[PDB]
């Protein structure tokens, strides 16, 4: 079965460079010509370049002429990307693409690799909890993760405990740092009744952080 | 380079229903494109090539169409994996390009916003920061405005928005406003306000809270 | 005493002769009835035979046309002789043998007719401004050995015809040199472009005016080129009574019969001319390339000595096709013809040094035995061909003829004709196994049996139907 | 032996279009013998030369035959900034054509292709193409491998190495029992020759129209060389497929290269991965040793054995003298793992130019004996040069030295009566292995029936 299998995220300073790989599972590299392509959520896809592993010879769009150049080892039966003098906007996630029958076209896919470039220390996070002001039948509670890098972080209540009535939002980037934010939602007479606590975990710098909410 | 010009960004469907995408192109293209799906949180997998080819392990309710510089991808009954973004891709030209995207939707009956509003806690006013969170939480359509006040006049810097994907469970959405201020700036006001405006109501959906007072 | 003539006991004139060559008859009347009639010659006058009764014939062989050799090929309507004698007489009765000569000469200052068929691909376009003196060079080296040379030039490529034509874009028809940085002629087969003639200069003008092509495959058409350099009597212009040199010069293979399918040819070469006053091979693109036999056939039916004139890069190949083409000789040519010259007179040279016999229309009842006399008097036995010759030698073969039996035509002839030779000897053979006394039989004889026989040569022989 | 030439059937094509050179027998899905015919000079559709497929059924009396269509219209695709292009005028559809199963496949060895970007090209070059076809569900597909999309001046810079460009895929064609499709190419690889072999399923399920340049990933062909002795060697035209290793499960390939290290001429044994077994060299140059190959077990041992046809063999004759004749080889397979010795008989040609060897088909067992038999055609041999085929029985010891019966040809002069045969086909259910025989000079095929053996 043809399954296209990328090298993992990256996470990289602005300036410096990176070499992504794509690796062919249950095919030679060499059959078919390998694409890349670039995602974000506002710019969408865009198309890098090409390579014919068979010959090396490459095309590009004339946007990444600099940036990206396009490799590819038939001993290793794998092709590469190298972005060189990485700017916050080459933070994106990175396919390689082939074709199945159709010399030109776009069919299979890797699963991506991530890219984030940033000049962010490792940080660990700030947790706050949110108790309501000083009424209705139902309360809702809520967990402000703010200031840490680099992602990801796992939040729970209880300790997993309490997982339905949950809202735990994406993070945010802040000034090369991220805020993320998680609400939740029981009725009047479970709180203060019992106690609410906010697991957060941030295995980048390993803290296991937990606030008890706490009424005003 | 070829411009493609994707139709709808979104459509809000249930299930069963036989939806149709176009793709626009800014010249001839000779069926000499791609469509592609991506569920969420997922990679890229192949439907249609050559315009109307379908892509070996894709279902034949799947099915593209057109010819020249308009195109159409039509998904006949839809099943409960088929709600994801969509992609065309033309490849007549060097170099390739792609649309702008149209995201399935699951719909439902419309939901007012449930909102809460929480002042900073008491860990962060003694670091030097202060931070008036808002929750919105489950309500359709997506479409939402929220407004923050301070002593009732708007306040648009330092605002930070989140949004959550379609539950799983009431194919709802939700929304977090969390306004960041300085420790002092903070102190110069008593008011602070989040304003909600959806089409459930007229009205915007107010809720706020008074510094000190409690 | 008794011999195989009296013992065999035999019953007529013509079963006597038929005994052995050393038998005779005697068709006298006055002859005792124990005395035999079939005995030797000697015996029968012994016996009172009387002369005039003797039938006795005696294998000869005298001459019919014996004209001296020629001591030069110049000059003259073709009245050289090269074969002496010309005609003879061969009388021979059954079981017997008879022999006789035969001479032959190279004969000094033959006429020379040499067709210059060039390959004309891109890689010849250095050999083209090399030969542009070719003609009057030839002509001073050739005047030495001979004073009536005529010379011709032809020229080839390959199939005008996908794949071996560029044939895209339109511009490569025109030009096939396009995509370079030149100028070439458009894709030929090949053409005739001087006749045969004296008039040398003509070849060094035609020559400069001259151009090469250029083609996609390395093997090239010029098999093509010879099968109708060879067949194309009238427009090439070879002469009757001359020497015919083909010299073939290419730096590469060649294409061979069923070579032609890759341009969806299957049509077998014919062996006809198909050269028209354009000068060009019209049948290049629907006909096959010729095979070795079939070339083989028209170099002999026209006398061609045709000549693998080629590099070093492929001398091996050729010269292995000079052995599975008989007669055919190979020279080493340079890189760009300089050397093309010597090349042609050592050939010519090489040519004239040999002297072959063959045998035509020999009936199936005579069987021949030859002996060779070439060098200095050196008797060869068994052999009848020389080599190492020089032009002015002069050979001799002894032949001897042996016939089977008694054929039922009794006038036949064959001939001895040296390869490559006009000239040739006719042996007419004349087989007397008759009696002359036959002519003049008495058939139902009133003294054979009551007119139930016939009386012929002094007996009484069965008449028809018994 | 036992073939009748009295009662013949004639089928016939369109004057001029070839018809009969090439055929085999074809069998639909109920086992319905009936008989593929390849005419490559039939007209099309711009009263052009692009030669025709015709499939004839089974009838006693013969006649006209209706047609296999395929598509014979120029294509153009403008995709990934360049133009490509197929030409069919004079491609020679049905140059070749080879029946497995319920699928007949139909090449056009000279079909024209061309890929222009800008002010390039790939240079207009046949690259052959295969039309593939069900005519029973009138699935229809193509096959051309040696199609590429390589500008002409990368070609110059890296010696014209892996030029693939004047294949003429389909110029020789065959199909192993798993159904695998095995395509000679003599031009491949700048004249050096090449195989093509490909699944017929994935041929199918990979194709769509209009698309002219696709993959077939299970595809596997043969391989480039820098030895000169391969140089102009057309391997490649012609290819037959045996067992010849010793293993069962593995599918040996025979592949005819005529001119093969200069004009030589040879013929070689390979695995699947093309990796050369045997070689059998030529006897004489330019005799076209390996212009067609024959596979069929004669001795009745189990072990195939094999045929060389070197139909412009010069026989050698009194007074130095030598005569083209033509000549097939016979090579008996040893026991076990060991190589081909010496061919074990030669048969050699009587007629001058009568091309004897020009093909070569198996009979199967003829006077059904136990031992296999074999035809040869001298398309333009026999007394009058109209052609004859001769047929040579099977014997323990391999085939009888002379011929058990001879086929005149019906037809005129210039038939080429025999350029075409196949054997092996009982296709009137009598018993009896019959012969079909091409003459595409005459545009007709015979069919000669076995009977019983008196
Ligand atoms: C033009 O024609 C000539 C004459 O045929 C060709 O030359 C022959 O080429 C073949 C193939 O290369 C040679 O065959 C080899 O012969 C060797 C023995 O030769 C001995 O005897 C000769 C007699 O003169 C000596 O010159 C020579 O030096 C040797 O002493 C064998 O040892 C070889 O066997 C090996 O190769 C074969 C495959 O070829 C394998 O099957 C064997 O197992 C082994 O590995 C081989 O049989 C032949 O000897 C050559 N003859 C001559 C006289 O040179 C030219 O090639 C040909 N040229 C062209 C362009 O057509
Ligand atoms: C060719 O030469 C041979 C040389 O031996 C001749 O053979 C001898 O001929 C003489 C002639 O008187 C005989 O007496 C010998 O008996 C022969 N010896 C043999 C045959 O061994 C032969 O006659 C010559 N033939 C011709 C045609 O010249
Ligand atoms: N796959 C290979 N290993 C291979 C084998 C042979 C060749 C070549 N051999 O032939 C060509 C050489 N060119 C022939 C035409 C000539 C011009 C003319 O003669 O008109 C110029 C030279 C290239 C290339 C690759
Ligand atoms: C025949 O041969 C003898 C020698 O055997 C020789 O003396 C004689 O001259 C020859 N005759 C002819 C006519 O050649
Ligand atoms: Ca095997
Ligand atoms: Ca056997
Ligand atoms: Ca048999
Ligand atoms: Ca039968
Ligand atoms: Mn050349
Ligand atoms: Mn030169
Ligand atoms: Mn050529």
């Amino acid at each position: 079965e043809v399954q296209l299998q990328q090298s993992g995220a990256e996470l990289v300073k602005p300036g410096a460079s990176v070499k992504l790989s794509c690796t062919a599972s249950g095919f030679n590299i060499k059959d078919t010509y390998v694409h890349w392509v670039k995602q974000r959520p506002e710019q969408g896809l865009e198309w890098i370049g090409r390579i014919d592993p068979a010959n090396g010879y490459t095309k590009y769009d004339p946007k990444f002429q600099g940036k990206a150049t396009i490799t590819a080892d038939t001993s290793s039966n794998t092709a590469y990307l190298q972005l060189s003098s990485l700017t916050s906007e080459d933070t994106a996630v990175y396919y390689c693409v082939r074709p199945l029958y159709d010399y030109y076209a776009m069919d299979y896919w890797g699963q991506g690799t991530s890219v984030t470039v940033s000049s962010a220390k490792t940080t660990a996070p700030s947790v706050y909890p949110l108790a309501p002001v000083c009424t209705g039948s139902s309360v809702t509670l809520g967990c402000l993760v703010k200031g840490y890098f680099p992602e990801p972080v796992t939040l729970t209540w209880n300790s997993g405990s309490l997982s339905s009535g949950v809202h735990t939002f994406p993070a945010v980037l802040q000034s090369d740092l991220y805020t993320l934010s998680s609400s939740v939602t029981v009725t009047s007479s479970t709180w203060p009744s019992q106690s609410i606590t906010c697991n957060v975990a941030h295995p980048a710098s390993s803290t296991k952080v937990d606030k008890k909410i706490e009424p005003r | 380079d070829i411009l493609m010009t994707q139709s709808p960004s979104s459509m809000s469907v249930s299930l069963g229903d036989t939806v149709s995408i176009t793709c626009h192109a800014s010249q001839g293209i000779s069926s000499n494109i791609g469509w592609l799906q991506q569920k969420p949180g997922k990679s890229f997998m192949g439907l249609i090539y050559y315009g109307t080819n379908l892509v070996d392990g894709v279902p034949s309710r799947f099915s593209g169409s057109g010819s020249g510089a308009d195109y159409s991808l039509t998904i006949s009954s839809l099943d409960s994996e088929d709600f994801a973004d969509y992609y065309c891709v033309q490849y007549a030209q060097l170099p390739y390009t792609f649309g702008g995207g149209t995201k399935l939707e699951i719909k439902r009956a419309d939901a007012a916003p449930t909102v809460s509003i929480f002042p900073p806690s008491s860990e962060q006013l003694t670091s030097g920061g202060a931070s008036v969170v808002c929750f919105l939480n489950n309500f359709y359509p997506k479409d939402i405005n929220v407004k923050w006040k301070i002593d009732g006049s708007e306040r648009q810097n330092g605002v930070l928005n989140s949004w959550t994907d379609q539950d799983s469970k009431d194919s709802t959405y939700s929304m977090s406003s969390t306004l960041t201020l300085t420790k002092d700036e903070y102190e110069r006001h008593n008011s602070y306000t989040c304003e909600a405006t959806h089409k459930t109501s007229t009205s915007p959906i107010v809720k706020s809270f008074n510094r000190n007072e409690c | 005493g008794p011999n195989i003539c009296t013992t065999r006991g035999v019953s007529s004139c013509q079963q006597c002769l038929a005994v052995s060559p050393m038998c005779a008859w005697c068709s006298d009347e006055a002859l005792p009835l124990g005395s035999p009639r079939c005995d030797l010659k000697e015996n029968l006058l012994k016996d009172n035979c009387a002369p005039e009764s003797i039938e006795f014939p005696v294998s000869e062989a005298r001459v019919l046309e014996d004209r001296p050799l020629s001591d030069k090929g110049s000059g003259d309507s073709s009245q050289v002789t090269q074969v002496s004698p010309q005609r003879i007489a061969l009388r021979l009765r059954p079981d017997d043998s008879k022999n006789f000569s035969i001479q032959v000469r190279q004969v000094e200052d033959y006429p020379v007719d040499i067709y210059y068929l060039m390959d004309l691909s891109y890689s010849m376009k250095d050999d083209l401004w090399s030969i542009q003196n070719l003609g009057t060079k030839l002509a001073t080296q050739m005047r030495k050995l001979t004073s009536n040379l005529r010379i011709g030039f032809g020229a080839f490529v390959d199939k005008p015809v996908s794949p071996y034509m560029y044939i895209s874009p339109p511009e490569a028809l025109e030009n096939p040199c396009y995509d370079m940085k030149t100028t070439c002629l458009p894709m030929f087969g090949y053409k005739h472009v001087l006749t045969l003639t004296d008039q040398v200069t003509r070849f060094n003008e035609e020559v400069k005016k001259q151009s090469v092509s250029r083609n996609r495959d390395a093997p090239e058409g010029g098999f093509d080129a010879i099968m109708q350099a060879t067949v194309c009597d009238e427009k090439i212009g070879w002469r009757n009574d001359a020497s015919h040199l083909l010299v073939f010069t290419t730096d590469a293979k060649t294409h061979i019969a069923l070579d032609g399918r890759l341009a969806g040819i299957v049509q077998p070469n014919d062996g006809q001319c198909h050269v028209g006053s354009d000068n060009h091979y019209s049948a290049s693109t629907t006909m096959d390339y010729p095979s070795l036999g079939l070339m083989t056939e028209k170099l002999s039916q026209k006398n061609i000595n045709l000549i693998f004139a080629v590099t070093e890069n492929v001398v091996n190949l050729y010269q292995n096709y000079s052995e599975l083409i008989p007669g055919t000789t190979v020279g080493v040519l340079s890189m760009d013809s300089s050397n093309v010259l010597q090349l042609i007179v050592d050939a010519y040279g090489k040519i004239r040094s040999k002297v072959e016999l063959e045998v035509r229309d020999l009936p199936e009842e005579l069987s021949l035995s030859f002996n060779a006399t070439c060098l200095n008097n050196e008797v060869i036995p068994g052999l009848k061909s020389c080599m190492g010759l020089k032009i002015g030698d002069t050979v001799s073969f002894s032949i001897e003829a042996k016939v089977r039996g008694c054929p039922q035509e009794k006038e036949k002839s064959f001939t001895i004709k040296p390869v490559g030779f006009k000239d040739s000897l006719i042996v007419q053979v004349t087989f007397d196994c008759d009696c002359a006394c036959q002519a003049q039989a008495e058939p139902n004889s009133h003294r054979c049996n009551n007119g139930n026989g016939t009386f012929e040569c002094g007996v009484c022989r069965c008449g028809p139907g018994w | 032996l036992n073939l009748d030439p009295v009662q013949l059937t004639f089928y016939a094509g369109p004057n001029g279009s070839q018809f009969g050179f090439s055929l085999d027998f074809h069998k639909d899905s109920h086992g319905r013998v009936a008989i593929v015919v390849g005419a490559p000079r039939t007209l099309g559709p711009s009263q052009e030369e692009t030669g025709g497929v015709f499939l004839c059924p089974w009838r006693a009396e013969g006649g006209q035959c209706p047609s296999l269509l395929f598509d014979l219209r120029d294509e153009t695709r403008n995709v990934g900034s360049q133009t490509l292009q197929t030409f069919k005028a004079r491609q020679g559809l049905g140059a070749s054509v080879v029946s497995w199963s319920d699928v007949i496949v139909a090449c056009a060895p000279w079909q024209h292709w061309n890929v222009l970007e800008k002010t390039e090209e790939a240079e207009k070059t046949p690259v052959g193409s295969c039309f593939l076809a069900q005519p029973e569900s009138g699935r229809r597909a193509e096959y051309s491998p040696c199609r590429g999309n390589t500008l002409s001046r990368i070609y110059v810079e890296n010696d014209f190495s892996w030029d693939k460009r004047y294949c003429e895929a389909g110029f020789s064609s065959v199909v192993t029992q798993a159904g695998e499709l095995v395509l000679g190419a003599p031009g491949g690889y700048y004249f050096l020759g090449l195989l093509a072999q490909a699944p017929v399923a994935d041929i199918f399920s990979s194709y769509r129209p209009g698309i002219l340049l696709w993959h077939v990933s299970s595809q596997s062909l043969s391989f480039d060389s820098s030895n000169p002795e391969y140089f102009d060697g057309y391997w490649g035209y012609s290819v037959a497929v045996g067992e010849f290793d010793g293993d069962l499960n593995t599918t040996e390939y025979v592949v005819g290269a005529p001119t093969w290290s200069w004009t030589l001429g040879a013929v070689e044994i390979l695995d699947s991965y093309y990796q050369r077994l045997h070689r059998l060299r030529g006897e004489q140059m330019a005799s076209y040793f390996g212009h067609s190959v024959a596979v069929t077990d004669v001795n009745g041992d189990g072990r195939h054995d094999l045929l060389v046809g070197a139909p412009l063999y010069m026989e050698s004759r009194a007074d130095r003298k030598l005569a083209e004749v033509g000549r097939v080889y016979l090579f008996l397979q040893p026991r076990g793992p060991h190589a081909l010795g010496a061919p074990s008989l030669l048969l050699t040609g009587t007629q001058l130019y009568g091309r004897f060897g020009s093909a070569i088909a198996p009979l199967g067992d003829l006077d059904r004996d136990g031992y296999n038999d074999i035809a040869v055609a001298a398309p333009y041999g026999g007394p009058s040069g109209r052609g004859q085929v001769l047929v040579f029985l099977g014997q323990s010891e391999g085939l009888r030295s002379r011929p058990s019966q001879v086929l005149d040809s019906p037809f005129p002069t210039g038939s080429a009566f025999g350029f075409s045969l196949r054997g092996a086909v009982d296709i009137d259910d009598n018993g009896y292995p019959d012969l079909i025989v091409g003459a595409y000079g005459a545009n007709q095929v015979a069919v000669y029936r076995a009977q019983p053996v008196v």
